């Protein structure tokens, strides 16, 4: 019997800081056991300061990120080139997702960029539509790996101050994008340690007032 | 069923047994599977009888309109309506039709229309249950531009054989002949093509 | 079905369509409305060129809507048999979704707006 | 998993890449696949690992007491054949499917069993999740009379095929070259190709970070 | 939704109705009151598929009361019975059917007679003197048949019913929370509140 | 929901420096029946692209019949139908890639895997897959089918990265697609000895090439392979 | 998933925890499961994130609507009932819900509803909805009484929250608060069950199965 | 009804210089259910070192299996059991069992005592011997621990140092697992002394 | 079988089981004991599959009594709870397990000290200081999380019991007809008659 | 798989593909199919290749310890002891065995084993999933008493054809000769036969 969902492999990782934000993916493309493309980029631009990542099965994504792109086309006609905030962008997707409650897009989608204060925000949603404003986030067939590690190292959980008795907590505090960069880069190589659909490159994009900059990185091949 | 549609020198003949079947109960041993859809396009007829039998007919009637306002259509013409209705309606249909149809530009031509709703121009063409035991035979003993006499014991002895391997298929042979003369319909016994 | 526009405007801005129905108004037999304190109270007339009436089973000009409403009219008898059923329907259908009676502006808002609708809708007058 | 067994010249070669999976999760990232049955009989394993390992133990014991029984050195038709009873007689319960080496009296030899219990001879094998990218190799670029040194190329080159393009395969080569008149010599990692590069951050923690709530010393001696 | 009853005495038709809503381990609400009064003088108790019921109950007594003020006139107990068997009819042919079972307890003014109607979610339609829906049955008809006089009063149905509902209350396996009984008699519908 | 009926094996395809290259065989299999021998499977759209396609031949021939009408559509009222505004690789990948992934959604899609190749108007290479679940992906190979599993590690080797694509002749590149050929034909059950290949390169545009043949095969070999284990004679 | 909703002397206590999770993986510790419909009105999330979040946004843009076109706050029973009528449309279809609907009107008084996907629509004092609704009933129930103060009643629907986080695996992270007088609701904060339990633990002397 | 995932737990070993370190959580429960968080999955014969995750009748069942045969192998070898010995009788038993096994995922740590090497391996459920330098896992929290151990995990670790690092692993691996964590225990494990720690975690 | 429940306090161990016995929709027994002394401070209930239960509880009864007469001496609960636990793990791989659940309350005389375990039919033996088996768990465990404290008395562990009982009288679906409680202490076992 | 063993003039051949096949993947192009059971016994293999290996072995043994006790076995008996395994072991295997031998007496003699385990004594036998593709040709051109040419000839025209066919079947063709002179193997490869 014809099943219409298939798993294109790869991860992604978003992540907020104070004025800035992150969203990064592997540029690793598979099907069962073979790679389809060593370079295959989805995490994009989808313009006014909002990037976009939905990983999963690349059809869908691919669909799901072309309409939400489409959409921003239309909101810009209909409200006098307004700029579309990051908070509307996310409902906006919620309803795209959830248009197809019965027939879903099977992928984790996350986006970032900037709130109308000016710092740093990413969205995260699961397949048919719930999301939630969160500092921190890992998506897709490596999400179980690198998660946890997230939450010791970006919320510092399970940290406490030495010397306390175990009774302060570490505080929590904004990185800088050097060293966000830092715990994404040594988040992608553990995954690809040991995940066989984690591999080949890694794309960043970073998200600032300035606008929307890329980074890339080489990944083990095997 | 054991059908098949061999191009010669003059035109096209047609070949086919005439057992139809329900599991092992012989319903008809003397079925005609040779169909005529137009004057010099026939079909021979393999799958669900009642799906070959609807669609044979629906192309008739859309050959016949076609006629009434185009003239006489070509063999290719034939062979895409039978294709159009195999593969839109693919999920609901099991039919296996081989087309052949003389033109007096085209000469002899043979289409043969596999389950999926596929075509196949050919020089020649076999189907049907029966045809798997002879795709040897046919390959080796095939060749192009045979006389009428040549094409008639080609048809004749690789049926024969079909017929002989397959309790699908069986009784007489019956053969159809499209040239520039006319339509010439043929028939063989048992008592004939069996001792060959 | 049948399209066509009955009511439209006129060079001067009228939908006479609309004001020749407040004639038929005009025509029909009077009825008035008084509420004082603790009541209210509708009176309606009823013409006297009519007689071998039968009262008990002739239709009363004043109809309740719900048990807590009532609606008295003036015009075409046959037209207001119509509004009367939508408004008894809607007055169940609110009761059931917002499990609370109708207020009396709330279903004079649904009357009238029915009332609207007849008058910039294809084929009805 | 990749492994393959080249005949050469004088002798034969096995080798095997270093990868362990556990679904798309990599366990084990330098295991040995490569095994002994008898000193000059090597075994490479696919399939269910606890009953390649499993069988090639239980074969190479019996193979050792045969050995000692007819004062004889191994041959790799016997554990050939013990093989494939011990696995018919389990109708493919035991997934075990091996490519079979060695060098005996009788001279050098190359087999392939498969868990139902059927054997195939060869002068160039590929078994695996990365069989067919290693055999692509093989088919282009085998050829009759191979020296020693053109055949561990080869089967090299044909794992790292696998190591490359397979997902179930990667990490490192392992080769085992089985010469005529000569000791087998193991290669254990001859080839490194995925080193970790190093990482951007150290992550050891100021000690007394973690809280704790008892202490207390364990009594390991008498 | 599980134990709903009903006895047609002499002068009244009594509805015996659990308190008990449960959900999966949880008994979410005990004082659940599972009827509807369709007009003054006919009352309707229900029990089936969560949500249906509630939904088919309020449903038909929309329409019943649509029909009161339409007419100035109550239906008898009989045409109601009908009206909500059809629906039922209807229903089990549609796409997703009322899975939803009834009694429907009423007393005819016109014939001055009390009148009980037992209809299944399928359409299935009986006057009875006395009668039940689910597991119940299984233990009080044979109850009722031993038991049961149609020259009863008010009093005597109501510690018939007693009887019933400690029968219930010892051999059933669930906890339904005891029952909410209602009279349905000339004066009208009023509820025990002393059960 | 469809199940696929005549079939027709890998396509397999890679980058050059100055273009791309593509083949595929030219049988039409009725499941382990080798039924139909000449059956061309690249079809090539203008002077600039050619589609190849596996999968059902049936639903192939519907997308032949899509392209054909797409060419006949593009030239209405356009002056510059073969200039300007001529169809280009990517509008025409783009086109199928809609139409595959709105028959998935539809629950009845194309039973094909296709790769369109072609070489851009500004002279850029073009290489894109799109298959029945509407997954499309760009690589310096594409391969579907067996190809993907047996031709790309042996074209990897010869362009394992965008940067290697400049250093890639057109005569390394058809020489490594041939042997891809070869070796898909020793391996692969469903596949033929008969095949097309197709190059479109920027400068000297569309060459198209039918009835190539699998030769040089290495099969001498078998003599000395004796039974399955034991057997000596 | 747990969540509850009291009604006392002092009108309603909401609280609900924080925990998301698909199959054994713990997705979020961070999820707000309870939607503030306007100043005077709340619903509470547990079965389907999705099908919560969507649809009683939705509701609130109905109740919206409504005292737009009818110059009046709707009551609980009507909002309640947009919901029920509306999932009772898609029943069958798959939608996994277990709501509450909790607000102050001045008719009806402090009102919660129970509405969940498969029609069910029930008035009550005390609802719990979720996977360890036993274990906050369990506590509730034992420690419920009508005549409860403000800072009583807050405290036991936070202690309800806490034991199901404890022994239910699907439920944890933090407690989310609030209180609904006839002025309004009013949100009594966020409450990470890390310290939480360690707190409650040594102020209260329970929780002794855990080794402290 | 997945024999692996019924009762819930982890286990983590890891070597560090001149020392091993190994660590369990102490959830038991009945799929939602919570019943204890007093259930031990690490025990040791001599000073081989073994944890066990999964199905805890078998894990139960197994430790005295294995305390059963290391007692008849030390009264008649005359000295302790070493882990390479313990790891091979482990595999051993587990694939005795190989069309009906036990549900388990054991995990042996030590040092041996003749040489001074730290070792540690891993099994799967019918004993395919996991031989690591570095660390093993298992569990219902594997796929959180393979995460942790990979990034924060480096080699020649101070035994001080070291029981920070596999302390982190655990707890945070345990805090993404709804069937893992409600308390930990860690061994940290010298040459001659043994250190035994209970961390303070979220009880959720 | 459905409700067994387990506390152990400072000086003794009590365990609460229901006496309903169900089959079908007929609750055909309302003062079932189950529970088997297997030595004299010693105390096993019981719960799960009919049939299965009173079979295993009174094999393994017999076993202990067998063991008492041999040695002249009372085995320890944590010995009898080893035993017991042995026994269901053999079950779990045989044709056809052992479908029982079982607490085991005891008092050690050589250590001076209550002891309660709980056993599933897997074989998966847990020391607690209180325990339940089935959907009673879900209730009691939150409960006595709350209310319990490790130096109760006796009476304290009877009155905690008592709100236990309450509880799931209130919200468990199925009525169990209440509770047999049995204390285990120094001075040997005895049953609660007035509960 | 493509097998028939021939009988002819001077004693029996036995002809094979090379092709095994793991799904639509070759596991192994250059296969031997025809194997020894005794010096001048052999058989074709067709089915599940561990099934037909297991009997083959075990038949070997069972002729090798029939040698040791009564002499050369006959080809009728070594057909016995495969049939007897085939049958008995019915529900467990999966094999079609075409059994072929040579006696001084006897002359040449083939018998087929099919699914079930009855044996059949034949002048030529066909078996394998290619095999059905001939029955017609093979039929056809058919004679007893041929030379060895021409058995040679009719054996490589008749797998040939099978080959082109058969997806399942391939690679070169092996063919083993049974005379009073002794045993003889012949191979033939692809760029020969093909072009037939
Ligand atoms: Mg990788
Ligand atoms: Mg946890
Ligand atoms: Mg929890
Ligand atoms: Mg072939």
């Amino acid at each position: 019997q014809f099943n219409p969902y298939g798993d294109n492999g790869g991860t992604i990782l978003g992540i907020a800081g104070e004025d800035f934000a992150v969203l990064a993916g592997d540029t690793r493309n598979i099907t069962d056991y073979s790679i389809n493309s060593r370079y295959e980029p989805k995490v994009f631009d989808c313009g006014d300061n909002i990037v976009m990542s939905a990983n999963g099965f690349a059809a869908d994504g691919d669909a799901l990120v072309k309409r939400f792109k489409n959409s921003v086309k239309w909101y810009h006609f209909d409200h006098n080139d307004k700029k579309l905030s990051i908070n509307s962008a996310a409902r906006n997707i919620q309803h795209l997702l959830y248009g197809k409650r019965f027939f879903p897009y099977y992928v984790h989608t996350i986006i970032a960029g900037l709130d109308e204060d000016g710092k740093g925000a990413v969205y995260s949603f699961d397949p048919v539509g719930s999301y939630e404003r969160e500092q921190c986030r890992a998506g897709g067939a490596a999400a179980s790996l690198i998660m946890p590690f997230l939450d010791n190292q970006v919320n510092f959980k399970n940290q406490y101050e030495p010397g306390t008795n175990g009774k302060v907590k570490k505080p929590l505090k904004y990185l800088s994008v050097e060293e966000v960069i830092k715990l994404v880069r040594d988040s992608f190589t553990s995954a690809t340690e040991r995940h066989i659909q984690v591999g080949d490159g890694l794309e960043i994009l970073i998200v600032t007032k300035d606008g929307v900059r890329k980074e890339f990185y080489e990944l083990k091949r095997d | 069923t054991s059908i098949m549609a061999v191009t010669f020198k003059d035109g096209v003949i047609l070949g086919a047994d005439s057992r139809t079947t329900t599991g092992a109960y012989i319903a008809n041993r003397v079925t005609d599977k040779l169909t005529r859809v137009h004057d010099k396009i026939w079909c021979c007829r393999s799958g669900s009888a009642a799906d070959t039998q609807a669609i044979a007919d629906i192309v008739q009637y859309h050959l016949e309109l076609y006629t009434s306002q185009y003239g006489t259509p070509s063999t290719e013409t034939a062979a895409s309506v039978f294709k159009e209705l195999c593969y839109e309606n693919k999920d609901n249909l099991t039919a296996g039709i081989i087309v052949a149809g003389y033109d007096d530009k085209n000469k002899g031509e043979v289409y043969t229309i596999p389950l999926g709703g596929s075509v196949h121009k050919l020089p020649y063409a076999i189907a049907g249950s029966g045809s798997t035991f002879i795709y040897g035979y046919c390959d080796k003993n095939f060749r192009e531009n045979m006389s009428k006499e040549e094409t008639v014991d080609f048809i004749k002895h690789s049926l024969s054989q079909a017929i002989k391997w397959d309790g699908s298929s069986g009784g007489v042979i019956r053969m159809v002949v499209l040239t520039a003369a006319g339509v010439e319909r043929l028939i063989f016994y048992p008592d004939e093509y069996e001792q060959l | 079905g049948y399209d066509r526009a009955l009511s439209i405007f006129s060079p001067d801005g009228h939908i006479f369509q609309v004001e020749y129905a407040l004639e038929a108004v005009k025509r029909g037999t009077c009825a008035v409305g008084v509420k004082g304190k603790n009541c209210v109270v509708l009176g309606c007339e009823r013409r006297s060129t009519l007689k071998l009436q039968d009262t008990r089973i002739t239709p009363s000009k004043v109809s309740k809507i719900d048990s807590h409403v009532v609606l008295s009219f003036s015009g075409l008898n046959a037209d207001s048999r119509i509004l009367i059923e939508k408004a008894r329907v809607e007055a169940q259908s609110h009761r059931l979704t917002l499990e609370d009676p109708v207020t009396v502006e709330y279903l004079t808002r649904y009357v009238a707006g029915v009332q609207q609708r007849y008058t910039q809708s294809g084929g009805v007058r | 998993t990749t492994i393959v067994g080249v005949k050469f010249n004088n002798g034969v070669v096995i080798a095997a890449d270093t990868r362990s999976t556990q679904g798309p999760i990599v366990a084990d990232k330098n295991c040995a696949k490569l095994h002994r049955i008898s000193p000059k009989i090597w075994c490479a394993g696919a399939g269910t690992a606890a009953d390649t390992e499993a069988v090639t133990q239980l074969i190479g014991s019996n193979i050792e007491l045969h050995s000692l029984y007819t004062s004889r050195e191994p041959r790799v038709v016997s554990a050939l054949q013990m093989l494939k009873q011990h696995l018919f007689k389990y109708q493919g319960h035991i997934g075990a499917y091996l490519i079979v080496a060695g060098v005996d009296p009788t001279g050098s030899h190359l087999f392939s069993i498969h868990a139902h219990g059927s054997t195939d001879v060869g002068y160039y094998l590929s078994l695996g999740s990365g069989s067919l990218a290693a055999m692509a190799v093989l088919e282009s670029h085998w050829k009759q009379d191979l020296t020693k040194e053109e055949a561990i190329k080869l089967a090299s080159d044909a794992i790292q095929a696998g190591i490359w393009n397979d997902l179930g395969s990667g990490s490192n080569v392992d080769v085992c070259v089985m010469e005529i008149g000569k000791d087998a010599e193991y290669l254990r990692n001859y080839l490194t190709p995925n080193v970790r590069e190093e990482k951007q951050k150290s992550y050891k923690f100021p000690r007394g970070t973690t809280a704790v709530l008892k202490e207390s010393i364990v009594n390991i001696c008498d | 939704m599980d134990i709903i009853l009903g006895i047609r005495v002499q002068d009244s038709v009594i509805l015996a109705s659990s308190k008990a809503v449960t959900r999966g381990i949880s008994v979410l609400k005990d004082s659940d009151d599972k009827t509807r009064q369709l007009s003054p003088h006919t009352l309707m108790s229900f029990a089936g598929e969560a949500g249906d019921t509630v939904q088919f109950a309020e449903y038909i007594q929309a329409n019943i009361q649509l029909y009161s003020i339409r007419e100035d006139y109550e239906l008898s107990p009989q045409a109601v019975s009908s009206f909500v068997r059809q629906e039922l009819a209807k229903s089990i042919r549609s796409r997703r059917p009322y899975q939803v079972n009834v009694l429907i307890g009423g007393y005819d003014k016109k014939k001055n007679k009390p009148e009980l109607y037992q209809i299944d979610y399928l359409g299935t339609k009986v006057e009875l003197p006395y009668g039940a829906h689910g597991y119940s049955g299984f233990y009080t008809f044979s109850l009722l048949d031993h038991h049961y006089r149609p020259d009863m009063t008010t009093e005597e149905g109501l510690d018939l019913l007693k009887l019933c509902v400690q029968e219930l209350e010892k051999r059933m396996p669930m906890d339904f929370k005891g029952v909410i009984v209602k009279i349905v008699d000339k004066d009208g519908i009023r509820q025990v509140d002393d059960f | 929901t469809q199940q696929p009926i005549v079939t027709g094996t890998s396509v397999i395809s890679m980058k050059y420096d100055n273009g791309v290259i593509i083949a595929a065989d030219n049988l039409g299999s009725y499941g382990s029946l080798l039924r139909f021998n000449g059956v061309e499977r690249l079809i090539p759209v203008g002077d600039n692209t050619v589609v190849g396609i596996s999968g059902d031949i049936s639903d192939m021939q519907h997308i032949e019949r899509l392209l054909k009408d797409l060419v006949t559509e593009n030239a209405y009222d356009n002056p510059l139908a073969d200039a300007e505004e001529a169809l280009e690789p990517s509008y025409i990948f783009e086109y199928l890639a809609t139409v595959m992934y709105q028959r998935r959604s539809k629950m009845n899609p194309l039973w094909n895997a296709i790769i369109v190749a072609g070489v851009q108007s500004n002279g850029d290479q073009f290489l894109r897959y799109v298959n029945l679940l509407g997954v499309t992906y760009s690589s310096p190979t594409l391969a579907t089918g067996f190809g993907a599993h047996m031709a790309n590690p042996l074209l990897r080797k010869v362009v394992d990265r965008e940067s290697d694509i400049p250093k890639t002749t057109v005569q390394v590149a058809e020489e490594a697609i041939v042997n891809a050929m070869r070796v898909l034909y020793y391996r692969d059950a469903r596949s033929s000895r008969n095949f097309s290949l197709a190059i479109i390169d920027k400068n000297t545009g569309l060459t198209f090439k039918k009835n190539l043949q699998v030769e040089n095969m290495k099969w001498d070999f078998a003599k000395d392979i004796k039974g399955y284990g034991t057997q000596k004679i | 998933t747990t969540t509850l909703a009291f009604r006392f002397q002092g009108g309603i206590i909401v609280a609900v925890d924080s925990r998301a999770t698909a199959g054994n993986w713990v997705a979020s510790q961070t999820v707000k499961k309870v939607i503030e419909i306007n100043p005077f009105l709340l619903g509470t999330m547990a079965g389907c994130a999705a099908d919560c979040q969507f649809w009683e946004t939705w509701l609130g843009s109905q109740c919206r609507l409504h005292e737009l076109r009818e110059k009046e706050r709707i009551s609980v029973a009507a909002a309640s009932k947009i919901l029920s009528n509306l999932v009772y449309q898609y029943k069958g279809a798959g939608l996994s819900m277990g709501t509450m609907i909790c607000g102050y009107t001045r008719k009806e008084g402090p009102t919660i509803y129970y509405v969940d996907s498969d029609g069910t629509r029930l008035k009550g004092d005390i609802f719990c909805v979720g996977s360890g609704q036993t274990f906050a009933y369990g506590v509730l129930d034992s420690n419920y009484k009508w005549d409860l103060s403000v800072e009583d009643a807050l405290y036991l629907g936070k202690r309800s929250i806490l034991a199901a986080a404890h022994r239910d695996a699907y439920s944890g992270g933090s407690v989310n608060l609030y209180h609904v007088t006839e002025d309004g609701w009013i949100y009594h904060g966020n409450h990470d069950v890390g310290e939480l339990f360690w707190k409650v633990k040594e102020e209260e002397g329970s929780f002794n199965n855990v080794i402290g | 009804s997945d024999p692996s995932s019924i009762n819930g737990g982890i286990v983590v070993a890891m070597t560090g210089k001149d020392c091993v370190a190994i660590a369990c959580d102490l959830r038991l429960g009945s799929q939602s259910l919570g019943v204890s968080n007093k259930f031990e999955k690490i025990f040791h014969y001599g000073h081989v070192f073994l944890g066990i995750t999964g199905l805890a009748t078998d894990v139960t069942t197994l430790n005295e299996m294995f305390r059963y045969k290391t007692n008849l192998y030390k009264l008649k070898e005359e000295r302790a059991i070493e882990p390479e010995t313990f790891t091979q009788l482990v595999s051993s038993s587990l694939y005795e069992r190989r069309f009906g096994p036990y549900f388990v995922g054991p995990v042996v740590a030590g040092i041996n005592s003749k040489s001074g090497k730290p070792f540690i391996a891993g099994f799967d459920l019918i004993g395919c011997i996991d031989e690591a330098k570095d660390f093993i896992v298992s569990g219902t929290a594997s796929d959180q621990l393979f995460g942790m151990c990979e990034s924060l995990y480096e080699p020649n670790l101070e035994p001080e140092d070291l029981f920070e690092t596999i302390s982190q692993a655990l707890l945070n691996a345990a805090d993404r697992d709804a069937l893992s964590g409600w308390g930990a225990v860690v061994y940290i494990i010298k040459k001659d002394e043994v250190v035994k720690r209970y961390l303070k975690m979220r009880q959720d």
